[PDB]
DNA sequence: TACGTAATATTGGCCAGCTAGGATATCACAATCCCGGTGCCGAGGCCGCTCAATTGGTCGTAGACAGCTCTAGCACCGCTTAAACGCACGTACGGATTCCGTACGTGCGTTTAAGCGGTGCTAGAGCTGTCTACGACCAATTGAGCGGCCTCGGCACCGGGATTGTGATATCCTAGCTGGCCAATATTACGTA
DNA sequence: TACGTAATATTGGCCAGCTAGGATATCACAATCCCGGTGCCGAGGCCGCTCAATTGGTCGTAGACAGCTCTAGCACCGCTTAAACGCACGTACGGAATCCGTACGTGCGTTTAAGCGGTGCTAGAGCTGTCTACGACCAATTGAGCGGCCTCGGCACCGGGATTGTGATATCCTAGCTGGCCAATATTACGTA
């Protein structure tokens, strides 16, 4: 038999193709992405859960997720969070 | 007329600072800088004046304990003169940089 | 024990280093030569001191009391 | 246009009895001006933060609580203010 | 799939299951999965990019942990993002302090 | 007995502490022994905290504990000082401590 | 009318009570005392939550407070409140 | 019975090699003892904390997860071990 | 027959080992030290190899950065050498030591 | 008989070369390097199944918005006074310098247990499938906890009198240097053989 | 005329006295402190209305408890190194010791603006009510993402030459000491006044 474990592999894969379509991964770095990933979406969904529960909200929108990332990310890495936010919500929505 | 020898009235105030709890930072000074800070991040803003307070409370606290990482980096170096560089390595330690 | 004066032009020539002998040479040859109070290092400085300024002792490193003297000649 | 010239009136005799209730003895004449710049970087990252937070919340005054939150999301948790 | 339509290589479906799954809020809005999975592509492709630079400056191929230290610690805002973090096998940058050094 | 603080024995509200456990999106479902559990640590250490309190206001010649009587209390207290290491308590200054090679030979 | 603004203030003046009969308490002192329970409570209920996540659990139970109790509170403190915390509940569960 | 003499196995040389990844250039001969009690107390905080999880999941087996979750408990989160 | 001067072979092996990312503490010392240090809290316990090896990758960066940052305070006091003074007010200011 | 002139012997003073202490350039040896070959295992790709994502549909409720209230944030002014400022002055601190002892690093050889690949043995991790004790969700019941209101005892604030610590000044004791006195040695003169 | 002895003078050494410096002890001065008096106001209690907690009933699913599967943790075993260890040796580093200049403490007079408290103005915080867009939830559906399998090129390992850095030696540079050379002075003997 056989049993599943769900990791962000794949993903990290097809984003280091397009930014380094002639380079491979070894299966600790992949792990250490793997790691990354999570702990940033924890650190992030945190963040909008405190957020949600400070405003009284029963609702964690992208708004929330939003201001996350800016309390959270510095600086530059926040500015172009955003944009990358924002635009692929902008592209979500109006294509419905 | 009479004189004291350096360091006395020095550690005279250690011991009255260490004995009380009320802010050593004059509150309009500290007022208007937060004013200035914060109209460098967003324009025509209102402060709660807890909030100042609160900012004042935890900037004097912070401030305290750096002074006192500081001292020891002073003394580490046989000195007993703070520097800016024992604040730096305080600083460097603490991971604030 | 001699005089401190003596007990230092001993340990001039006793010690024939290239630079006579400094302040620390000179204060361990007395410590272990003679018996000597607890108050040898401020009596070893004051009469190199006095020596010095008499013309007794004459510098090769240093400027005043602390530095290397040899004997004048 | 540019604000400038308050940082100051954090005062040499100010940052002294900092420094006392810190059990500072001799405090160097340089470590004035670098007070000031460390007071500046710690008020900026956690001004920063509870403007975040007010901006949030749509408002246009920043309450005790924006700082109080941003104080706990540096690591430098305030009682006595909420929360 | 919810990917394609807001444009990411990250999986918008499986983050919104996550968001629901984590006991973050009562509800959470249709925009956040999009929002927090393009967040994290980004910053993933931010690291990527850095320590695929890391590891051709190192004649490699293929990124191993070093190369993802190298990266982050090289980088200022990802040094600070990560600065509590320990990237297993990957080291430290070389520095030696001056007044180690022979004159 | 109708409060659920009466039935575990408590001054601590363990209705009070269910709701916020519930709204405060910890887990789906919040277990009946939860809020009294938790009230009953909270109010463990809210007394821990007042008797060293009230007694530093009585060493001070004080009928009132004042928030430098939490610090003095908090700070002398090496668990007490653990717990809250990353906290500042307003209005409560520092413990008297000169170092040694300050002071007059 | 003001709007209610909950506290733990009447608990905190009843400990104290018991503690120390004759003692008070000022406005500060208690908002002090009243953060200290909310920070306590977040940290507590925060490590439960992340226990039961990484069991795969839906409900926090008395035993995640108590995990959460021993992962947080230091030696002694921990201690005293994990047979404060069990003494609660097995009465409770009784009646 | 009581357990010890193991501690000791964290060699000389081996501290020796980790100051050096630290920059180190010169090393007093005490560091060696202070850094054993050093890591002693560190490891301590830590499989404590580890144990108390394997504890809760009823296991016998401390899982790199419950290591993982100790590191992160204490402010110094681990990457690449299930993070 | 040749001797380098005292410090050399100190500065060579910190280039060498800043260059590489393998682990410095031999294996099986730590993790027999790892199990004496877990049955003093509950006896008879099994370790996964991944979680010793966690351990360890964590203990030795803890140990490398506050060599680091025990560097700092030496160079401090106009030293070139570590001493446990040097660790004791590192730990003192990360806030390990009270 | 003494003094002057000329001659010989001993002592005195200053200068030069040689020796010791230094820095720069060149030579030799060792360590980190690098390059093309070689095998070895995990990166990475396809494959086909399956479970989590998707679509299409219902229902209820969170919060977006609009309208109204009244809190408290802001501005501004005059007056009191304590705190800040800046300047004078000198102590004690930091830093620059020398200097001495051994605690360090370096580099041998001998001693050891870490590392590896090996087979063998099974605790216990981990997945399924049953079912019931437990918690969500609800309306109806009600009493704990809230704000509003009020008041007086605790304490902040001040002015009078007290205890402890630090600094300065004066006195006493110890050491050093100089001067005086006594003893010993040498030289000269006188007397005797 | 020569030699020996005695006496006198000069020089050196030792002892005693006086002066100067350093250390210790005592006294005074100032700061914090300890004390009731006194007046302002916030802790804390009484009240009564309300909203969140309690009560009892349905109903659904989480998880405990049991039963089975096999993964990974673990144990003893025996060679082959490389890493640990213990030691010889000596240098560069740490620290102790002293010395000098000025920066930083203390105190004073003058200058500045914080704080107070009292007034007057509205932005906007925060709370209500209405209605709907949005997200939870369920049933059905489908392909994205998973493990299992495979194979092959990226990279670890290594042996054989190359480059750079560190350590040591030889050539050129300055200041200090002893000896050498030259000259002076002091004593001697003879001749002349």
């Amino acid at each position: 038999r056989k049993t599943r474990k769900e990791s962000y592999a794949i993903y990290v894969y097809k984003v280091l193709k397009q930014v380094h379509p002639d380079t491979g991964i070894s299966s600790k770095a992949m792990s250490i992405m793997n790691s990354f990933v999570n702990d940033v979406f924890e650190r992030i969904a945190g963040e909008a859960s405190r957020l949600a529960h400070y405003n009284k909200r029963s609702t964690i929108t992208s708004r929330e997720i939003q201001t996350a990332v800016r309390l959270l990310l510095p600086g530059e890495l926040a500015k172009h969070a955003v944009s990358e936010g924002t635009k692929a919500v902008t592209k979500y929505t109006s294509a419905k | 007329p009479h004189r004291y020898r350096p360091g006395t009235v020095a550690l005279r105030e250690i011991r009255r600072y260490q004995k009380s709890t009320e802010l050593l930072i004059r509150k309009l000074p500290f007022q208007r800088l937060v004013r200035e800070i914060a109209q460098d991040f967003k324009t025509d803003l209102r402060f709660q004046s807890s909030a100042v307070m609160a900012l004042q409370e935890a900037s004097e606290a912070y401030l305290v304990a750096l002074f006192e990482d500081t001292n020891l980096c002073a003394i580490h170096a046989k000195r007993v003169t703070i520097m800016p560089k024992d604040i730096q390595l305080a600083r460097r330690i603490r991971g604030e940089r | 024990h001699p005089k401190y004066s003596d007990m230092i032009l001993a340990a001039v020539q006793a010690e024939k280093s290239r630079s006579g002998s400094s302040r620390q040479s000179i204060q361990k040859y007395i410590k272990n030569h003679y018996k000597v109070g607890e108050n040898a290092d401020s009596q070893i400085k004051l009469s190199i001191k006095r020596l010095v300024t008499s013309g007794a002792l004459k510098q090769t490193k240093g400027v005043g009391a602390s530095g290397s003297f040899r004997l004048a000649k | 246009k540019v604000l400038r010239d308050n940082i100051q009136g954090i005062t040499k005799p100010a940052i002294r009895r900092l420094a006392r209730r810190g059990g500072v003895k001799r405090i160097s004449g340089l470590i004035y001006e670098e007070t000031r710049g460390v007071l500046k970087v710690f008020l900026e990252n956690v001004i920063r933060d509870a403007v975040t937070y007010t901006e949030h919340a749509k408002r246009k005054t920043v309450t005790a609580m924006d700082v109080v939150y941003a104080l706990k999301r540096q690591g430098r948790t305030l009682y006595g203010f909420g929360g | 799939t919810r990917s394609s339509r807001a444009g990411l290589q990250f999986p918008v479906g499986r983050v919104h299951r996550l968001l629901r799954k984590g006991n973050y809020a009562e509800r959470v809005g249709a925009g956040a999965p999009v929002y927090l999975a393009a967040v994290l592509e980004y910053l993933t492709a931010e690291i990527l990019e850095l320590a695929g630079n890391a590891a051709r400056d190192n004649k490699k191929t293929r990124i191993i942990p070093r190369h993802l230290q190298l990266a982050v610690r090289n980088d200022e805002e990802l040094n600070k993002l990560l600065g509590r973090v320990t990237i297993a096998q990957g080291g430290v940058l070389p520095n030696i302090q001056s007044v180690l050094l022979p004159k």
